[PDB]
């Protein structure tokens, strides 16, 4: 009983599908059960590997809220009287006690309150920054296609073994297509494990990808991918956000 | 749930492998020219599963997930099965290379 | 310019804990959930600071549009005597104009 | 096709490690360190220059700047009040038709232009909707019944010639956004108001037959249908004949805004139904 | 609470007659765009007087 | 004083014409070409040839002008998939007897974008067009 899945959106005429081989994670040798067709234009995409850099450091410096925040002279406690006359006594002038010269003085240039590094980069750049990391993923044999997700056992040690016996690399990303929709066997088996992590589809992005040497797609999620994916390259510009009503897009 | 022992990635083409591939054409084939059988496509992915998995069981080398798009003839699984593939790092590549009397190594990890 | 003269404790960081194995996880919740909730909100901070970026002059102004009214008397005044600095010196002072 | 992804098989795994920006993408900055940019830091040496006390833009020194010298004319006189119209080429109109953005069976309106993305209307910037340029007159084929607010002779002329129907309608600002913008509109749960009335400038030009204006009296259509065939010299087809013509004789009420609908209509998108008033208040206002 | 009647309206919980104006409130509106906003034949007759007057 | 009102289902057909599509629709077909507004649709086979030039979003060829500095008029390619410098030879000696020079070029295979220096959109579009592109 061959597992096979063709590709639903249409693929272009120019280019042909990409196919890669269905696994299953029941037994250590249930590998190659099937066969998969993945569309050209998600997972044969060409190899941006610039456009990765923008979208990793952009998870990366989106965020960050810096809380460093030093005193300058105003904001310092006194110094508020000038300490000696300026001419006579014989000795540099100064006006406060507070100056950046002097030993208890605030900081000329520093650090001044909680810095926000917040930019967001135009959608389309961060679809494609999907479309190369899968690509790349696929290209080099880091990807693996697991049929429904399913393991005999919720003992961690299952996964270790597994993962040893087809060279899986040091770390596995698992993902789902949704957080309610995963099996008890493979939540209790990797919530003890630091390499192997289990993520719904909708929390795949490139930073994870990238720190995970393997990358496991479920079929479900793969059909996910590709219908979310795909969807930008043949879309309209948003004159109203997307969450409001559209003819063709609920 | 035996752990099985560890695979080696290593493949060597053996001497039998026009009869092996021609033999496992027929009985999952049976479709096209007898002499011609490596123009033979590969195109139904129902098709290319029965002929893939055979041979991976039999000579114990699988196609890749990155090369499966490339191997749609005949010819083209036949041209992969004939290259073959080492798992051995370049230094175990050198440190059995018929070295010179002066070249000493002492690989210390 | 003495140095330490022993070597400290070498700090054992473990590359996957629960914060760096699961960092930046939701960060395409917009392009993957059907633009339900926009990905600037999950930024955690300041409540002036989410989703919003500026130099220090549209900072000191935002924080006190806000919060102004919930700061204290010290804190008012400083914030105060901060607007007024940089509004001399961003438009009364530089090199190019 | 990519034959990049070849090269990736030789080469290791992509990490964090091993990523590079665009060469170029980054310039580096320079900071005041060092011989080069030091002791001066790229400022001058005394004056205004290096103590940044420099006097404001336009300033020439007590001398009286240009922008002072010059007599005042009003060029901007009133521009926040003068209205504003959206060009809109026959060349586009024919672009738009050919490749499915808007449809000739359904009467297009400025509602439809907006949802094919053939205009953009920002009611804000004092913009009273669309006029009906002459720039595609000569190769337009299209059969269309299009409402826009502005026309020209031989717009009108070349729309006439293959038989469709041209009408200029005025349209508010408070109405105009929510025409342009239907869907935010039906969101803020307000009842649909009513479309107000030109002001005294642009009366004449909606009330004469020659602009087709909807206010204009219908019976003076045909005669000045006929004098435009005459002008340019092409035969006037008899509308009346083609079996579309309920499409092309769809209008509006002065006092209506979408198509079908009526003032004081709140329009509930959750439960799919349009809600009616009842009171006799309610409807003489939104009616009268 | 006009918003969330728009939102949901089923689930709002929120009668559908407060989305029109009041009696105090309409006899506000009718005021206001009465005066301010004149009648079509007001304004015909407005400009007849100009252009009888210019010529 | 709550007024009444009057639900209806019946005049709900209005408001679902006035929601804009959030995918580009499929250019009709027509039954002759090329189409008044000059739009062509391209050739059922893909042409035998090593690059390939892939449409726009709106189904028009990607080719644009690009002005720099004021005084640098440059034509830009876009979406070409395959032997890049396979474009570039076809492009030389395409725009040589016009300019009895070989035009400038620059190829970025990273993007898949050639480079001409001058305006030559225009017969660009028609040349790619007659290839079916
Ligand atoms: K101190
Ligand atoms: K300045
Ligand atoms: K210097
Ligand atoms: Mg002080
Ligand atoms: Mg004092
Ligand atoms: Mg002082
Ligand atoms: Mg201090
Ligand atoms: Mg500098
Ligand atoms: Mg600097
Ligand atoms: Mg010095
Ligand atoms: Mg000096
Ligand atoms: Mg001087
Ligand atoms: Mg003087
Ligand atoms: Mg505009
Ligand atoms: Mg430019």
């Amino acid at each position: 009983p061959p597992v096979l899945r063709k590709c639903e959106l249409p693929v272009p005429a120019h280019r042909r599908p990409v196919q890669a081989w269905i696994e299953s994670l029941r037994g250590y040798e249930q590998e190659r059960v099937g066969l998969t067709e993945l569309h050209p234009d998600v997972f044969s995409t060409a190899p941006r590997l610039d456009i990765l850099h923008q979208v990793a450091i952009w998870q990366k410096n989106f965020k960050r809220i810096s809380y460093a925040k030093t005193k300058t002279r105003a904001e310092v406690r006194g110094g508020g009287r000038k300490p000696w006359v300026q001419k006579g006594s014989g000795r540099a002038r100064h006006g406060s006690i507070r100056s950046p010269i002097w030993r208890g003085g605030g900081v000329a240039h520093g650090p001044r309150g909680p810095t926000s590094y917040y930019y967001m980069l135009p959608m389309k750049v961060r679809v494609q920054g999907l479309k190369v990391a899968l690509t790349v993923k696929l290209a080099q044999d880091d990807l693996h296609i697991v049929d429904s997700l399913e393991l005999p056992t919720a003992d961690p040690q299952y996964l270790i073994e597994l993962a040893r016996y087809r060279r899986w690399g040091d770390s596995v990303l698992l993902v789902d297509l949704e957080h309610e929709d995963m099996p008890q066997n493979v939540v209790a088996a990797t919530s003890g494990l630091k390499t192997f992590n289990l993520v719904p589809a909708v929390g795949l992005n490139v930073h994870s990808m990238l720190k995970h040497q393997t990358l496991v797609l479920t079929l479900p999620t793969v059909a996910f991918l590709e219908e979310k994916l795909l969807w930008h390259n043949s879309r309209y510009t948003p004159l109203y956000p997307f969450r409001l009503p559209y003819c063709d897009f609920p | 749930l035996v752990c099985p022992p560890i695979q080696s990635r290593t493949y060597i083409p053996p001497e039998d492998l026009q009869s092996r591939l021609e033999s496992h054409v027929k009985e999952v084939f049976g479709s096209s020219v007898p002499s011609n059988w490596q123009d033979i496509s590969l195109e139904d992915v129902h098709l290319k599963f029965s002929f893939l998995a055979r041979l991976a069981n039999d000579l114990r080398h699988a196609v890749p997930n990155s090369r499966l798009h490339q191997m749609c003839r005949v010819r083209d699984v036949l041209d992969f099965y004939n290259v073959p593939v080492q798992d051995r790092s370049k230094f175990d590549e050198l440190i059995a290379s018929n070295l010179p009397h002066n070249l000493k190594i002492t690989w210390g990890y | 310019f003495h140095v330490r003269v022993t070597l400290p404790p070498r700090k054992v960081v473990d590359r996957w804990n629960e914060k760096r194995a699961m960092f930046g996880v939701y960060d395409n919740i917009g392009i993957l959930g059907n633009f339900e909730k926009h990905p600037k909100e999950l930024i955690k901070g300041p409540i002036w600071l989410r989703g919003w970026k500026g130099n220090e002059l549209q900072r000191c102004i935002r924080k006190k549009r806000m919060v102004g009214n919930r700061m204290f008397i010290d804190d008012l005044h400083n914030l105060n005597k901060r607007i007024s600095y940089l509004y001399k010196h961003f438009n009364r002072h530089g090199k190019y104009r | 096709g990519p034959r990049a992804l070849d090269l990736l098989r030789a080469l290791p795994r992509v990490s964090l490690a091993n990523l590079k920006p665009n060469p170029g993408s980054r310039k580096p900055e320079r900071r005041p360190r060092g011989r080069r940019r030091g002791r001066k830091c790229g400022r001058g040496h005394k004056g205004e220059r290096q103590r940044g006390t420099r006097p404001r833009l336009g300033f020439e020194g007590g001398q009286t700047p240009f922008y002072l010298r010059i007599p005042k004319y009003g060029f901007n006189e009133g521009h926040s009040f003068r209205h504003q119209y959206q060009p809109l080429s026959l060349n586009r109109l024919q672009y738009l038709i050919d490749l499915g953005r808007v449809d000739p069976t359904q009467p297009i309106d400025l509602t439809q232009l907006v949802n094919g993305r053939g205009v953009t209307i920002q009611p804000s910037k004092r913009d009273y909707g669309v006029q009906l340029v002459e720039e595609g007159a000569d190769t337009f084929k299209a059969k269309v019944n299009i409402e826009v607010q502005m026309a020209s002779e031989l717009a009108i002329a070349a729309i006439e010639k293959n038989g469709g129907v041209v009408t200029t309608a005025f349209y508010d600002p408070r109405s105009l956004e929510i025409l342009c913008k239907p869907v935010p509109f039906f969101l803020r749960g307000q009842p649909i108001p009513k479309r107000m009335l030109p002001p005294e400038a642009l009366v004449p030009y909606y009330t004469d037959a020659k602009n087709r204006g909807y206010l204009a009296d219908p019976a003076r259509f045909p005669e000045a249908r006929l004098e435009l065939a005459r002008k340019y010299g092409y035969v006037l087809p008899d509308i009346t004949k083609d079996e579309l013509f309920k499409m092309l004789s769809t209008r509006k009420d002065p006092r209506q805004i979408f198509f079908g609908l009526a003032p004081g209509w709140v329009v509930n998108m959750a439960d799919k139904k349009i809600l009616k008033p009842t009171d006799e208040n309610l409807l003489k206002y939104y009616s009268s | 609470a006009a918003k969330q009647f728009a939102r949901h309206g089923a689930a709002s919980g929120v009668a559908a007659g407060s989305l029109w104006p009041s009696q105090e409130q309409l006899r506000e509106l009718e005021a206001e765009e009465r005066e301010w906003y004149p009648s079509l034949a007001a304004m015909q007759e407005s400009l007849r007087v100009q252009q009888l007057a210019e010529e | 004083e709550y007024p009444s009102f009057v639900e209806s289902v019946d005049e709900y057909h209005f408001v679902e014409r006035l929601l804009p599509p959030a995918s580009i629709p499929r250019p009709p077909k027509h039954e002759h070409y090329p189409t008044p507004s000059g739009w062509q649709p391209p050739r059922d086979p893909a042409p035998s040839l090593p690059y390939f030039v892939r449409r726009s979003r709106m189904h028009n060829i990607p080719v644009y002008r690009d002005i720099t500095h004021g005084n640098r008029q440059m034509t830009v390619i876009r979406k070409v998939e395959g032997d890049i410098w396979a474009l570039q030879k076809d492009v030389e000696d395409f725009l040589s007897p016009l300019l009895g020079k070989t035009p400038v070029t620059q190829v970025n295979e990273v993007t898949g974008t050639l480079r001409v220096k001058g305006y030559f959109d225009q017969q660009l579009k028609a040349w790619l067009l007659e290839k079916g592109f």
